[PDB]
């Protein structure tokens, strides 16, 4: 079975972060900024969808 | 077959049936990487080559005393390829499409690309004419492809931590006390109890008077530049597998370009390190 192209994702960097390492002094909220490309080059994506999973 | 073609011959005459018995835009790629962004710039550059040189005086203009040609320029398309696929890559800055050109010109463009062992295949394209007489124009479309081929963190020697300085950039007027965060990655197999301080000492030196001098002057505004309000700081615990943020104060007081300070060097009270953590750091205090 032969599927079409797909694209990927390389996970640039994060700003505020070193190798995704970070602290947080509990009870103080913060944000950063998350910056992928699709490398591939023939088509695009249309569908993302983000579901964050702790350890918890 | 055998027997259809023999079974149609015309037999001879008076026998048996049978017997038993018996190039003037030479061009090259010098890309370059950029740690500190994380890219890789690559930039053509293209020029008039010597073959126009002596071509002008031959067939362009032999009679004139001083020729030159009329290279326009169509298209200057730098583009990315990975196997059929193809893609289009705009330049850092705006590059005029329908440029002219003379001899003895050279032109550069300059793209910026993303970059470990995975090399890019890049096609470069130069569709153009040269303009001999009014109005008579010879098209060209020449083209090539090729391979895009060729300290801010700074590491513990005998460990396994890690320092690096949320903001290793900063600026700031002379004389406002300004903070800096440095964190600290450790995951070896035990806690520590690092202490950071800024020795505000001359070092001494060790080579012409020029250089001696040079070197004197470095020493002393590295020295009575800055000073860190938090001297002699512990640091209270690392544990494994954990991180954490040491919030170091300064306040400047001699104007200048502090890059990669030194000084700021931190001691670890375990095996007698003198990791030099301050070359992560870049402050400009005016």
């Amino acid at each position: 079975k032969i599927l079409p192209e797909q694209p990927q994702l390389e996970l640039l960097s994060t700003s505020k972060m070193t190798r995704n390492s970070w602290m947080m002094l509990d009870g103080t909220k913060t944000d950063f900024h998350i910056t992928v490309r699709n490398k591939s080059l023939s088509c695009a994506i249309n569908h993302i969808k983000i579901i964050p999973m702790n350890n918890i | 077959t055998l027997d259809k073609y023999s079974s149609e011959e015309i037999l001879p005459s008076f026998e048996p049936v049978y017997s038993w018995s018996s190039s003037l835009l030479n061009m090259r790629l010098r890309n370059i990487s950029l740690k500190s962004e994380h890219c890789i710039l690559s930039s053509l550059d293209f020029q008039t080559s010597k073959a126009s040189e002596q071509l002008t005086k031959k067939f362009i203009y032999p009679q004139e005393h001083n020729s030159f040609l009329k290279l326009n320029f169509q298209e200057i398309s730098y583009k990315l390829i990975d196997g059929t696929s193809q893609i289009e890559l705009d330049p850092i800055c705006p590059l005029k499409v329908p440029l002219t050109a003379f001899s003895y010109d050279s032109i550069s463009a300059t793209f910026k690309l993303v970059l470990s062992t995975q090399p890019h295949r890049v096609k470069i394209t130069l569709a153009y004419e040269l303009e001999l007489h009014p109005n008579l124009k010879l098209p060209v479309r020449t083209s090539w492809e090729t391979e895009v081929t060729l300290t801010s963190l700074v590491n513990s020697k005998l460990s396994n931590v890690k320092f690096k300085f949320i903001n290793s950039n900063i600026k700031v007027i002379k004389g406002e006390k300004f903070t800096m965060r440095l964190q600290i990655i450790n995951s070896s197999s035990s806690p520590l109890d690092l202490v950071v301080y800024y020795n505000n000492t001359i070092n001494p030196i060790p080579l012409t008077l020029e250089n001696q001098y040079q070197l004197h002057n470095k020493y002393r505004k590295i020295a009575e530049g800055i000073i860190l309000l938090s001297n002699d700081y512990k640091i209270p615990v690392v544990p494994p597998r954990e991180t954490y943020f040491a919030d170091l104060r300064f306040i400047g007081i001699m104007s200048g370009y502090y890059g990669t300070l030194s000084g700021l060097k931190v001691l670890d009270l375990n095996t007698n390190e003198l990791i030099e953590v301050g070359n992560g750091a870049s402050v400009l205090i005016q």
